[PDB]
Formats: structure tokens, C-alpha cells, sequence
């Protein structure tokens, strides 16, 4: 299916048990939003949009009361047929040209994630970093596994060294995804 | 301006 | 272990709003059992888990679902998509940097960054002393950074030689007048 673009308003996911739920909008391939089920509020990702657009999160939530309503529906159907886990592969490059001493923001990108729960983290010489981090919802693949990003920011050096540590349950071990400058 | 989203449809019991 | 539950819709726009498709898609874990499809005009099962949900939907929903083609997929498009997605232009960043360490005479490769732009529509080329090249220019695909914004890197394979003017040079709808970047050796 070719066009010139192509927004989803209202991909909404639904699994169980956990009764974890992702509803968001995209249009072509980026993120417009996601409505944040327990806050009951639309994040945009370019928070200016919200300036010029809104979307009420009611339809948000909604949506996703029929996703899980489906959802048992759906499990009964196949006789309780469950998701199958994909092992997630990492890629981490950055956002722009890596310069000594200029910042930047490095990019870990996950692909074949199914199912939607993982956990992404960055480590520094080895040692977990909590700030600085940002991640994405997930976005939505044409064989219906998700992808998602997660950021870094940080300033290219000699000493600093770095890894995208993916955890998920399609994977035996937490994954390592080196990445050093140059 | 106002977003609408495409609706889901519930399935029957 | 689990079970997840998908609903994806898709609006197709080509040239603005003259063509619109809407697809909709019920997916439970990986398997799709139900779509609707604008063109087809209906809902259809795509397996026998959609059989008691295609039947009973366009009885009670066909109508309100080609509607969307129009109370979504348009208006979004005309209302919000108009005045922030379509309205997103986002210049690229041009730099460029020796693969290996210099010394003249010797086989090398230029790589030209073109980064942090927005939309995808954008075009890279090397020239040599004036001249377009062609056959040892390579590239990387378009990566979109998850931000709103995509980079690209094309190389150039070449042997840095006295007095020579490499460029990049970008085009790109956020620019009036192409951004060049040149390298001598
Ligand atoms: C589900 O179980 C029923 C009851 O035994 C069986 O007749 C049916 O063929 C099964 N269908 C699927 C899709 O597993
Ligand atoms: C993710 O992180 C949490 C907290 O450390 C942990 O309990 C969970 O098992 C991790 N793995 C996955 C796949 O969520
Ligand atoms: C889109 O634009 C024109 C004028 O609206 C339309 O008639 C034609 O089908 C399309 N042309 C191109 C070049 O896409």
C-alpha cells in the first residue's frame, strides 16, 4: 500500500495478565502521542502540536476498554493460545556527528518486540545511568511486532564508553549493545 | 482543532 | 505465558486528501482475523477467529465505519495534520569528516552527515572539482531517530589529491538555496 503519507489515529494494544494497554497516534511512522492511561492525559511528543491540535484522552481509555474486552473474547476464541516471544534486536548510533566534547544524544533502536513489555537501559563504563533518558512508545512493524527507542544524551570522550541493555522475556539474559566513539 | 480517533468495535459475549 | 490484543488503523492519503484508504486491522497476538478495508468496501474475516465479528459488523457498523474516511482520515488530515505534521520543516546539519587518517595520494572515503531533518523528501550529492560523482558514492538508508527528525550518510570513495574541491551538496524542501559543504585536501 503506497501514498504519499499514512497517519494510525488510535493503534490500541491491549495484554494480558497485567493489564498492560497502549494507545497512540503516528503519522508517517512518528509518534504524535500516546494517552497515558493512569494519568488520563495525551503526551505528545512535539509538546508545541499540543498547541495547535488536541486530542481528548477519554476516547484514549475508551478504546483501550475495548481492546481488553476483546481481548478475553479474542483468548477464549483460540482456546487460549499465547503470545509467542521474540527475541528484540538492539542498534545504537548517534543523533548527530560525534564530535569531542560536543553534545550529543546516542540512540538505542529496539526492533521485533512481541510482547510489548521490555525493559531498555543504558550503562557507562559498565554502570547504569538514570539521567539523561528518554524512551518512545512502541511503535507499530508491518508483521505486527513493535519497535521502540530509547535516548542518551551524553558528550563524546576518551574515556566513556557505553551499552543499551535490553531485557526481555524472549531473551535467556539481559542484552548487551556496545558503543564507543571513535 | 480537534483529533478523532478511529473507533474499535467490541465483539458480542 | 500471555495474550495481546491489536487494533491498528491506518488513513492512506495520496496527494493530499484527493485519495484516502482506511484499513483497520484486529489482530490477536500476531494473527489478524478481521479487516476492514475502504477499497474492498467492508468488513472480511482473514481467518476463522473473525467469521463471528465480520457477519455482525457490517450489519451494524459498515456505515459508520466508511464514514471515518471522511470524520477522521480527513479531517484529521485538514485540521491538525495541516497546521503542525505537514507544517514540520526542519534543516539539515551538513558536516564532513575523513574515514581514514589522511595522506595524500592514498585511497580514502569522504563521509558526508546530513542530520537532524524533517521531512524525509531530501537529496545528497558528492561532487570532485565540479563534477557530479556518481558510481563510488554509497549510502545508508534514511534513519529516522524516533524525534521527528532523520539523518542519512553518503560516502564518497576517492584519493585526496592536491588543489581538489570535494562538496557535499544537500537539497531539501526546509531550504531555498541547497546547503554545500567542500573539502579540500
Ligand atoms: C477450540 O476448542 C473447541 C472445543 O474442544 C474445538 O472444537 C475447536 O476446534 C477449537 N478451536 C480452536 C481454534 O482451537
Ligand atoms: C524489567 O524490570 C523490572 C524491574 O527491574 C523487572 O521486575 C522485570 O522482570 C524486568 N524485565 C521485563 C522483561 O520486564
Ligand atoms: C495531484 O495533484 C493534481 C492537482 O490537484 C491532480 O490532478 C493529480 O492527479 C496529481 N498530480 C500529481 C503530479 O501527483
Amino acid at each position: 500500500i503506497e501514498a504519499d503519507h499514512v497517519g494510525s489515529y488510535g493503534i490500541t494494544v491491549y495484554q494480558s495478565p497485567g493489564d498492560i494497554g497502549q494507545y497512540t497516534f503516528e503519522f508517517d511512522g512518528d509518534e504524535l502521542f500516546y494517552v497515558d492511561l493512569d494519568k488520563k492525559e495525551t503526551v505528545w511528543m512535539l509538546p508545541e502540536f499540543a498547541q495547535l491540535r488536541r486530542f481528548e484522552p477519554q476516547g484514549g481509555l475508551q478504546n483501550i476498554a475495548t481492546g481488553k474486552h476483546n481481548l478475553e473474547i479474542l483468548t477464549k476464541r483460540s482456546n487460549s493460545t499465547p503470545a509467542t516471544n521474540e527475541a528484540p534486536q538492539a542498534t545504537v548510533f548517534p543523533k548527530s556527528p560525534v564530535l569531542l566534547g560536543q553534545p550529543n544524544t546516542l540512540i538505542c533502536f529496539v526492533d521485533n518486540i512481541f510482547p510489548p513489555v521490555i525493559n531498555i537501559t543504558w550503562l557507562r563504563n559498565s554502570k547504569s545511568v538514570t539521567d539523561g533518558v528518554y524512551e518512545t512508545s512502541f511503535f507499530v512493524n508491518r508483521d505486527y511486532s513493535f519497535h521502540k527507542l530509547s535516548y542518551l544524551t551524553f558528550i563524546p570522550s576518551d574515556d566513556d564508553i557505553y551499552d543499551c541493555k535490553v531485557e526481555h522475556w524472549g531473551l535467556e539474559e539481559p542484552v548487551l549493545k556496545h558503543w564507543e566513539p571513535e | 482543532s480537534t483529533d478523532y480517533g478511529i473507533l474499535q468495535i467490541n465483539s458480542r459475549w | 505465558g500471555s495474550f495481546v490484543h491489536q487494533f491498528q488503523p491506518f488513513c492512506y492519503f495520496t496527494n493530499g486528501t484527493q485519495r484516502i484508504r482506511l484499513v483497520i486491522r484486529y489482530i490477536y497476538n500476531r494473527e489478524e482475523y478481521v479487516r476492514f478495508d475502504s477499497d474492498v468496501g467492508e468488513y472480511r474475516a482473514v481467518t476463522e477467529l473473525g467469521r463471528p465479528d465480520a457477519e455482525y459488523w457490517n450489519k451494524q457498523y459498515l456505515e459508520r465505519t466508511r464514514a471515518e474516511l471522511d470524520t477522521v482520515c480527513r479531517h484529521n488530515y485538514e485540521k491538525t495534520e495541516t497546521p503542525t505534521s505537514l507544517r514540520r520543516l526542519e534543516q539539515p546539519s551538513v558536516v564532513i569528516s575523513l574515514s581514514r587518517t589522511e595522506a595524500l595520494n592514498h585511497h580514502n572515503t569522504l563521509v558526508c552527515s546530513v542530520t537532524d531533518f524533517y521531512p524525509a523528501k531530501i537529496k545528497v550529492r558528492w561532487f570532485r572539482n565540479g563534477q557530479e560523482e556518481t558510481v563510488g558514492v554509497s549510502s545508508t538508508q534514511l534513519i529516522r531517530n524516533g524525534d521527528w527528525t532523520f539523518q542519512v550518510l553518503v560516502m564518497l570513495e576517492m584519493t585526496p589529491r592536491r588543489g581538489e574541491v570535494y562538496t557535499c551538496h544537500v537539497e531539501h524542501p526546509s531550504l531555498t538555496s541547497p546547503i554545500t559543504v567542500e573539502w579540500r585536501a
